[PDB]
């Protein structure tokens, strides 16, 4: 009768209703995935409006008991999990008005037009085009017709959300989103909100010589492309990085190529001489996993997953998702095809699949991953595997007598640099310029200052025209006009390479990092398979350490990764001029 | 002579909270035809071996048939622990019988969620060995009482399996039956072929 007996009975009777609800909207979610009909959308959504009352119903008679008066863990766990409120603590005129921003707003982005909708035609010419003019006017006109319009809703946005963290005994909506990382447990496995900050700061500060270097071969190799537009000792502007704002790097490709005449390796041919179909592919993925000690796929999984488009007159999005429906029910829905990046894509799914299973027999409310950023880490690195020359030869798409060649692996480095080390400095500049603004430190009459400041300080990135205060830059992109934090992808990017080298360490590997593979090494697959099954059940300092030995992020793997391309980068750099100097700008005669 | 055909392939069976009983007597048994039936998932027998059933006879044998998960078969055993095995169905320790299972996803599933079949999570004390409860009152968890309407820790102590096609082996119905043996001073009526 004391208060752990009556949570535990509440615990039960709450993780016993919660299932049958969960896996009612999975299932009508899956079905409308699978057809897209006018009668399906109904279902979706009744399923959908249930779930959430019930939820939100059972969240509201969870803050009738304290905290402090338990003290198992895994309880203590389970209750803060279903304490969480947010939005739910506003009066209703509040909560009305701040939904109705944020329904236009994601309304206002969705339609946008520029003078072509953005994701058909302006994406193209971002892509592919290769003229000044032609780039200049669409990123110019996207942002105007744009930023422009999102001002006043995002003046808004920030204030009503300040107001719902502060009514939770939070400091900041940028606080209230740091939460993510908070552990409290004993003496040596503990982590606050204040320290998240520093940790990512140290981390970005023994990047920046190998971004310096990439950034001067990337300014050195559109010297010729662009003959007189681009200064050799200035910032890169804006429109000219391969995408509408710079995210990725990856379309620079063949501009700026080390070696342009050996090609790389592509399996595309030896593959379709084989005959060759979706069904092989996957078993050829699901041999791989079996080979490093994890277990197989479930016959249900064969029976009700979809692997290729239906020709039958149904139409389907099929964008390549991985699902957890619930009570032993595991999916994957992909419109395959017989080029060599579904083979990738499908040990990266697989991967995916692979930690849901391992942790089905946690409690309900602890069936995740540890934070938001192992569970992509954890598919990344499958993929990372099993693109290696030895695993190709291996499966028989590569002949025997092939030969490793220096040039094509420098070729592939670069390639990797582009799409992985290119979009650090975005992600650290975009984060640190949201949580200064929602705690208050920038004045509201100097965004754009700030905000184009930051981008030639760290960045490295200027912009072709001036712009006001009535602008607004980073409303166009799609995780800022739709509520979503950004911070995930620099953690995962950390732990993606941490994981990598313990495994790597763990299997005998000789030689450089960048050419290992896991394949039948069944302890290195029995150790990764500790951590995955403990998923939201133990803080993910624990982990972290039972795989690679520490308790915090380290960038030296990473590092170690790109050695080579940072010794030869290195030469290639004497005639040249490393760093910028944030006094040039292209409109200044 | 005697229906061990009317306990295994009857169309309905029952909830496991409230488990039916059948038994046989004045006939001959024969323990053959069900070893040799090659669709039994489990077939494990305690204090006795299947092959010497046919030589010993008795005086009554009981049989008890009831539904339950995949993973909970485990639980139908001496000495076992777990949701099922103190508030449903109990063993002594000290058995003389067999356990017999076997899959029923193309009987007991719906597409809708079959909810015809409960179970009981919810008592106050554990299960004596061979006892059965009925009972619907609703369970008091704190000291406040509740006048027969549920409310703040006040639960209905009954909860339904939702069978669907598409669910995992470990989540598919199984259909269970129970033989207990009995010797007692009556004289001995129940054995077969000789
Ligand atoms: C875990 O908690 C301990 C104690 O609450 C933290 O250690 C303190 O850290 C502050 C940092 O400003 C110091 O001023 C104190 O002197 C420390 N106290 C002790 C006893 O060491 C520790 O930092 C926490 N862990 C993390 C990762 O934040
Ligand atoms: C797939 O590539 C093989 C490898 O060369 C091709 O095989 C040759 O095909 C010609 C014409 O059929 C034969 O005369 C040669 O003897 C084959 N060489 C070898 C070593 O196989 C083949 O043509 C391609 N596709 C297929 C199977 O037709
Ligand atoms: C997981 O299931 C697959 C199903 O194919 C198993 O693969 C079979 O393994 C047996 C030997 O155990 C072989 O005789 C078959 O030829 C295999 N099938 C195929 C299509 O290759 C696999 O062994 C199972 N994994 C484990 C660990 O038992
Ligand atoms: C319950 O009914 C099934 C059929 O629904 C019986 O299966 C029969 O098994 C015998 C051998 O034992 C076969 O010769 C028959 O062909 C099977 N089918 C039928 C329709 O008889 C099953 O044996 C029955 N269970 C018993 C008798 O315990
Ligand atoms: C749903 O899709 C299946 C095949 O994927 C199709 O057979 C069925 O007709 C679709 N539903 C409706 C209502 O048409
Ligand atoms: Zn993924």
């Amino acid at each position: 009768q004391s208060t752990e007996d009556l949570v535990n009975t509440f615990l039960e009777k709450f993780n016993y209703e919660a299932e049958e609800l969960s896996y009612q909207s999975s299932l009508a979610s899956w079905n409308y995935n699978t057809n897209i009909t006018d009668e399906n959308l109904q279902k979706m959504n009744n399923a959908g409006a249930k779930w959430s009352a019930f939820y939100e119903e059972q969240s509201k008679l969870a803050k009738t008991y304290p905290l402090e008066e338990i003290q198992d863990s895994t309880v203590k766990r389970q209750l803060r999990a279903l304490q969480h409120s947010g939005s739910s603590v506003l009066s209703a005129d509040k909560n009305q008005r701040l939904n109705t921003i944020l329904n236009s707003m994601s309304t206002i982005y969705s339609t946008g037009k520029a003078c072509l909708l953005l994701e058909p035609g302006l994406d193209d010419i971002m892509e592919n085009s290769k003229d000044y003019n032609e780039r200049l006017w669409a990123w110019e006109g996207w942002r105007s017709e744009v930023g422009k319009q999102l001002r006043p809703l995002y003046e808004e946005y920030v204030a009503l959300k300040n107001e719902m963290a502060r009514a939770n005994n939070y400091e900041d909506y940028g606080d209230y989103w740091r939460g993510d990382y908070e552990e409290e447990w004993e003496n040596g496995y503990n982590y606050s909100r204040n320290q998240l900050i520093d940790d990512v700061e140290h981390t970005f500060t023994q990047i920046m010589p190998l971004y310096q270097h990439l950034h001067a071969y990337v300014r050195t190799k559109l010297m010729d492309t662009y003959p007189s537009y681009i200064s050799p000792t200035g910032c890169l502007p804006a429109h000219l990085l391969g995408d509408m704002w710079g995210r990725f790097w990856t379309n620079l490709y063949p501009l700026t190529v080390p070696f342009g005449q050996k090609p790389n390796i592509d399996v595309t041919n030896a593959m379709v001489n084989q005959s060759w179909d979706a069904r092989k592919i996957f078993k050829e993925a699901e041999k791989f996993f079996v080979s490093v000690g994890l277990p197989n796929m479930t016959q249900g999984f064969w029976e009700n997953s979809m692997l290729t488009e239906p020709s039958d007159s149904w139409k389907v999005v099929c964008h390549p998702t991985a699902w957890d429906l619930g009570r032993g029910d595991f999916r994957i829905k992909m419109c395959t095809k017989v080029t060599m990046d579904d083979f990738l894509t499908a040990h990266h799914e697989m991967g995916h699949i692979q930690y849901d299973m391992a942790y089905a027999a946690q409690p309900f409310l602890l069936r995740n991953g540890a934070n938001e950023g192992f569970h992509e880490a954890v598919g990344e690195i499958m993929s990372l595997s099993a693109a290696t020359p030895n695993h190709l030869k291996n499966i028989g798409l590569l002949p025997p007598s092939f030969f490793e060649d220096s040039e094509t692996e420098i070729n592939f480095l670069l390639k990797q640099a582009l799409t992985i080390v290119g979009t650090l400095p975005f992600t650290y500049m975009l984060e640190k310029w949201r949580w200064m603004v929602f705690k208050g430190e920038i004045p509201k009459d100097q965004w754009m200052k700030t905000w184009w400041e930051m981008k030639r300080n760290i960045v490295g990135v200027v912009e072709p025209v001036p712009h006001d205060e009535t602008y607004c830059d980073p409303a166009s992109l799609f995780h800022v006009a739709n509520d979503y934090s950004f911070i995930r992808y620099y953690t995962r990017t950390i732990y993606q390479f941490q994981f990598q080298e313990a495994l790597c360490q763990i299997a005998k590997h000789e030689g450089p990092l960048h050419k290992c593979d896991i394949s039948n090494s069944s302890e290195a697959g029995q150790k990764l398979l500790e951590m995955l099954k403990l998923g939201k059940s133990k803080p993910w300092t624990y982990a972290l350490e039972i795989v690679v030995g520490a308790k915090n992020m380290d960038v030296r793997p990473l590092l170690n990764y790109f050695e080579p391309l940072f010794t030869w980068l290195k030469e290639q750099n004497r005639n040249s001029f490393v760093g910028w100097n944030t006094d040039w700008s292209p409109y200044a005669d | 002579l005697c229906p061990f055909g009317e306990v295994f392939n009857a169309t309905r069976f029952a909830s496991v909270y409230a488990w039916n009983r059948k038994r046989i007597s004045n006939c001959v048994a024969d323990y053959s035809v069900l070893y040799n039936s090659a669709s039994f998932s489990t077939f494990k027998c305690y204090g006795v071996s299947p092959t010497k059933l046919n030589d010993l006879c008795f005086t009554n044998v009981y049989a008890d048939s009831f539904v339950i998960r995949g993973d909970e078969v485990r639980q139908i055993a001496p000495g076992q622990t777990g949701k099922i095995a103190d508030y449903n169905y109990k063993l002594p320790d000290d058995f003389t019988g067999c356990v017999i299972a076997w899959n029923s996803n193309n009987l007991d599933s719906k597409v809708g969620g079959n909810y015809n079949y409960l179970y009981r999570l919810f008592r106050k004390s554990n299960l004596k060995p061979f006892e059965r409860d009925i009972s619907t009152e609703i369970y008091q968890a704190g000291s406040t009482p509740c006048n027969g309407v549920e409310g703040f820790n006040c639960y209905f102590p009954l909860q339904s399996y939702g069978f669907q096609p598409t669910n995992g082996v470990g989540y598919q119905p199984y259909r269970v039956v129970v033989l207990s043996f009995e010797l007692l001073h009556a004289p001995a009526t129940v054995c077969g072929p000789k």
